[PDB]
RNA sequence: GAUCAAGUGUAGUAUCUGUUCUAUCAGUUUAAUAUCUGAUA
C-alpha cells in the first residue's frame, strides 16, 4: 500500500481520462468547512477575552495559534445536520493535490462525473452533485445544487462555470450520449450543459424511490433504487423520453452496481449480499409511454412494478457490506 | 356494538385519500385500518388473497407425459441431453378456478 | 325459488347505481359485476370519465367526478411534460 | 490516540490500540501516567452541575508508536485501473473516515 | 398456534400497524447492532463513533415509533 | 350453503338417509350476508 491523506470521508472519485488524475469528493456529517472552523475559532478567542483581560489575551492568542491535527486529535464535531465537503483534484503516482475545491457550509457532494458534452466537443467538465442542509435522521433537505466546472490545465485544475439548484439531493451523476443524465431524489433527468445553467431535456417521474446509482449501456440506463433494486430504463432518443421497461422481482436495499453485459447487472446491498439480476431473453426495450395517460390507467406493470421482470440468477451473502463493484 | 362499523370510511373516501385507487376493493373499507390495507396492496412485487376467500363453496367443488420421457441411454438423456423447461409461472401468479380454461455476449457463460 | 338463495346466497340485499341511472342488482358479489356493464358505462360516458379500475365499486355522480379530477391532475402530474424542457437563453 | 473498537493492556508494558476504523496501533508503555504537569481530576472536588473539568490535549507522552497494522477498513470506493504505465492494474481505493480518510494504491507484491 | 407466543415479535388477527411497526423497528435496530457491516455504514454515514452509534440505537429501542396509537 | 333427527364406523377425521328454509324494522354478529334474540303485522 501506498497513501495519500484526504480530508474528510471520500465518498466517490473519478478518473479523469486523458491526463489520469482522480478527481475526489470527500463529506462529512457532524463536520465544519476550513471556513466555518476558522470563524469558530475567532468567536471562541473574543469571548475567551470578554469572560484578568491582560492574561486572557494571551490565552486567545495561544489558542488562536493552538492547532493541533484532526487526524491525531480527532476533527471537532458540528452538529446534528453540519456538514463540510471538497473537491480534490489528484495526482494518482504520488498524491500531490493539484486543486481543492472547498464548498459552503452545509453543502454535502454525494455524487461526481467527468465528461464531455456535444455542444462544447473537446472542452472537459466536471458536474458535482450537492444537498444542501441535509438532515439524514429523520431524513429532510433544504433542496440541493448540481456544481460544473470546466476542467482546465490538461485537467489539474477545476474552473467554476456554473451552480443549478435542484428541489431534492442529485444523488447520482452519469454521462450519457453526449448529455448528463443526473437521478433528482426518486426523478431521473437528462441535463444538456446549457450557459448559465444547465437544461432538463427529459425527465421520469416513475422510479418508485430514492435513485442510489446510474449505470448505462448504449441507450439502456440502469437505475439503482434505495429499497426497490434494479429498474431498466430506456431513452427514446427521437421522442425525448426515458421509459421504465424492466424492474427486479425483490427489494434490495442497492449499495453499489456494475454492468456484465447488455443484459445483465451486478449488484450489491447494505446486507452484505451480492447478487446478479439478468433480462430474460426477448425482453423488449422498444416500449411507448401513453401521451394521453393510457399506460398509466389501462395498460399497466406487473405486480405494482414493470410490465417485464428480471431473473435472479446469482445470489450470495458475502458476509460484509460491498460499496464496490467492477468487473476486470 | 355494532357503532364502530359504523365509524368507517365510505368508499368514495378511500378511494380517493390513495395513491392507487385501482387496489380499492368494496370489503377494503370494513378493515380495522383500511390505510394500511390499501398501501400494502400497492407494494411492487406483493401478491393478491387468494380470489376465493369469500365463496360459498369449498375452493375446487367447482396429466400428459413431457416430451422427452415420452420421446438404458434414451432414459439418462432424456434427463441430461433433452430435458426442456416447462412453461413455468411467474412470482405471484396464483392459480385460481378460471386461470385455465454494442455486443451482446452473455458474460460468464461456459 | 329455494329461498336460501335469498337469505344465504344474499340475494335479499341490493344496491342502487346512480351511474346506472339508479338500477339495483340485489346481492353483493352480483352486483360488482355492474361496473362492467352498458348501464354503467353509459353513465361514465355522459360524464366524459373512462371507466377504469380504478372507478370499479364507485356508485356516485359526484363521487366519480372528483375522483376523475384527482385522477386526471395524478396522471397529468405523472408523466414527462415536454412543455416544461428546458431552453437556453432560458426558455421553456 | 485514534478511536478505539478495543484496547487491550499486555502485560510486556504495551497497549493494542484496535482503530474503529483505519490502521491499528502497538504503542509500548513509556510512563504508567504519574507524572504531575498534568492534573488529576477527582470525584471528591467540589464543582457544579453543567460546570465540568478542563483539560490539555497534548502529545503522546506516555505512549511510544511500535507497530502499525495498515488496515483498508472502510473501502467506500474503488477502481482497478493501470494509471502508472505498470504491467498490472493497480487498485485505487477510497479509505478511511473524516481526517484519517486516505486513497491508497494497492499493487500486488512486497515493499 | 400458541407455542408461537413464547417468540415475541410474532403477531395474530387483531395486531394493529403500531404494534406491527414497533416489532420491526426493534428487530431492525437488534439486526444493525449484530452486523458490524451494517454499523460500519451508519456511523461513516453519520461520521459518529460506532460506540455512540450502538448507544442512539439502544436508546431507540424503548419508543422506536412514538407513543401507541392511543 | 346453513340447520334438526336417526343409523353406521374409526387411533382420529366423519359419512349417510329423512326434514326445515318463504313479510319488514331494531339489537347481537359477520368482510358482507346469514343464523340467533326481540318488535310490528
Ligand atoms: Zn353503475
Amino acid at each position: 500500500q501506498v497513501a495519500f491523506p484526504l480530508q474528510y470521508t471520500p465518498r466517490k472519485f473519478v478518473i479523469h481520462p486523458e491526463s489520469n488524475n482522480l478527481i475526489i469528493i470527500e463529506t462529512d456529517h457532524n463536520a465544519y468547512t476550513e471556513a466555518t472552523k476558522a470563524q469558530r475559532k475567532q468567536q471562541m478567542a473574543e469571548e475567551m477575552v470578554e469572560a484578568e483581560r491582560e492574561l486572557a489575551a494571551e490565552m486567545a492568542a495561544a489558542f488562536l495559534n493552538e492547532n493541533l491535527p484532526e487526524s491525531i486529535f480527532g476533527a471537532p464535531k458540528a452538529g446534528n445536520g453540519q456538514w463540510a465537503s471538497v473537491i480534490r483534484v489528484m495526482n494518482p503516482i504520488q498524491g500531490n493535490t493539484l486543486d481543492l475545491v472547498q464548498l459552503e457550509q452545509n453543502e454535502a457532494a454525494f455524487s461526481v462525473a467527468v465528461c464531455r458534452f456535444s455542444n462544447t466537443g473537446e472542452d472537459w467538465y466536471v458536474l458535482v452533485g450537492v444537498a444542501k442542509d441535509l438532515i439524514l435522521n429523520p431524513r429532510s433537505v433544504a433542496g440541493g445544487f448540481v456544481y460544473t466546472y470546466k476542467l482546465v490545465n490538461n485537467g489539474e485544475k477545476l474552473e467554476f462555470l456554473h451552480k443549478t439548484p435542484v428541489e431534492e439531493v442529485p444523488a447520482a451523476i452519469a454521462p450519457f450520449q453526449g448529455r448528463v443524465l443526473i437521478g433528482v431524489g426518486k426523478l431521473l433527468r437528462v441535463y444538456d450543459l446549457g450557459k448559465k445553467k444547465l437544461l432538463r431535456k427529459c425527465e421520469n417521474k416513475h422510479i418508485a424511490n430514492y435513485i442510489s446509482g446510474i449505470q448505462t449501456i448504449g441507450h439502456r440506463v440502469i437505475v439503482s433504487d434505495v429499497q426497490e433494486s434494479f429498474i431498466w430504463v430506456r431513452y427514446k432518443r427521437n421522442e425525448n423520453q426515458l421509459i421504465i421497461f424492466a424492474d427486479d422481482t425483490y427489494p434490495r436495499w442497492v449499495t453499489t452496481a456494475s454492468l456484465l453485459d447488455y443484459d445483465t447487472v451486478a449488484g450489491a446491498d447494505k446486507f452484505g449480499n451480492i447478487c446478479v439480476v439478468r433480462l430474460p431473453p426477448n425482453t423488449n426495450d422498444e416500449v411507448d409511454e401513453d401521451p394521453t395517460g393510457n399506460k398509466a390507467l389501462w395498460d399497466r406493470g406487473l405486480l405494482n412494478g414493470a410490465s417485464q421482470k428480471a431473473e435472479v440468477i446469482m445470489n450470495y451473502h458475502v458476509g460484509e457490506t460491498v460499496l464496490s463493484l467492477q468487473k476486470t | 356494538k355494532k357503532l364502530r362499523r359504523m365509524n368507517r370510511f365510505t368508499v368514495a373516501e378511500l378511494k380517493q385519500l390513495v395513491a392507487r385507487p385501482d387496489v380499492v376493493e368494496m370489503h377494503d373499507v370494513t378493515a380495522q385500518d383500511p390505510k394500511l390495507l390499501v398501501h400494502l396492496k400497492a407494494t411492487r412485487n406483493s401478491v393478491p388473497v387468494p380470489r376465493h376467500w369469500c365463496f360459498k363453496r369449498k375452493y375446487l367443488q367447482g396429466f400428459e407425459l413431457p416430451d422427452f420421457i415420452k420421446r438404458y441411454q434414451k432414459l439418462h438423456d432424456a434427463f441430461f441431453k433433452w430435458q426442456t423447461k416447462p412453461k413455468l409461472t411467474i412470482h405471484g401468479d396464483l392459480y385460481y378456478e378460471g386461470k385455465e380454461f454494442i455486443d451482446r455476449t452473455p458474460w460468464g457463460e461456459l | 325459488i329455494p329461498y336460501w338463495l335469498y337469505k344465504l346466497h344474499g340475494l335479499n340485499i341490493n344496491y342502487n347505481c346512480e351511474i346506472c341511472g339508479n338500477y339495483t342488482y340485489r346481492g353483493p358479489k352480483a352486483f360488482q359485476r355492474h361496473f362492467a356493464e352498458w348501464r354503467h358505462a353509459h353513465g361514465m360516458r355522459c360524464l366524459g370519465i373512462p371507466n377504469t379500475a380504478h372507478f370499479a365499486n364507485v356508485t356516485q355522480i359526484e363521487d366519480a367526478v372528483s375522483l376523475w379530477a384527482k385522477l386526471k391532475l395524478q396522471k397529468a402530474s405523472e408523466r414527462w411534460q415536454p412543455d416544461t424542457e428546458e431552453e437556453y437563453e432560458v426558455v421553456n | 490516540v485514534p478511536v478505539a473498537a478495543a484496547m487491550c493492556v499486555l502485560k510486556t508494558g504495551f497497549l493494542f490500540v484496535a482503530s474503529e476504523f483505519g490502521n491499528h496501533y502497538l504503542y509500548q508503555i513509556a510512563h504508567l501516567g504519574d507524572d504531575d504537569e498534568e492534573p488529576e481530576f477527582s470525584s471528591a472536588m467540589p464543582l457544579e452541575e453543567g460546570d465540568t473539568f478542563f483539560f490539555q490535549p497534548r502529545p503522546l507522552k506516555n505512549l511510544v508508536l511500535v507497530d502499525e497494522l495498515d488496515s483498508l477498513s472502510p473501502i467506500l470506493f474503488c477502481q482497478i485501473a493501470d494509471l502508472a504505465n505498470e504491467d498490472t492494474p493497480q487498485l485505487y481505493v477510497a479509505c478511511g473516515r473524516g481526517p484519517r480518510s486516505s486513497l491508497r494504491v494497492l499493487r500486488h507484491g512486497l515493499e | 398456534e400458541h407455542l408461537q407466543s413464547k417468540y415475541i415479535g410474532t403477531g395474530h388477527a387483531d395486531t394493529t400497524k403500531w404494534e406491527w411497526l414497533v416489532n420491526q423497528h426493534r428487530d431492525s435496530y437488534c439486526s444493525y447492532m449484530g452486523h458490524f457491516d451494517l454499523l460500519n455504514y451508519f456511523a461513516i454515514a453519520e461520521n459518529e463513533s460506532k460506540a455512540r452509534v450502538r448507544f442512539n440505537l439502544m436508546e431507540k429501542m424503548l419508543q422506536p415509533c412514538g407513543p401507541p396509537a392511543d
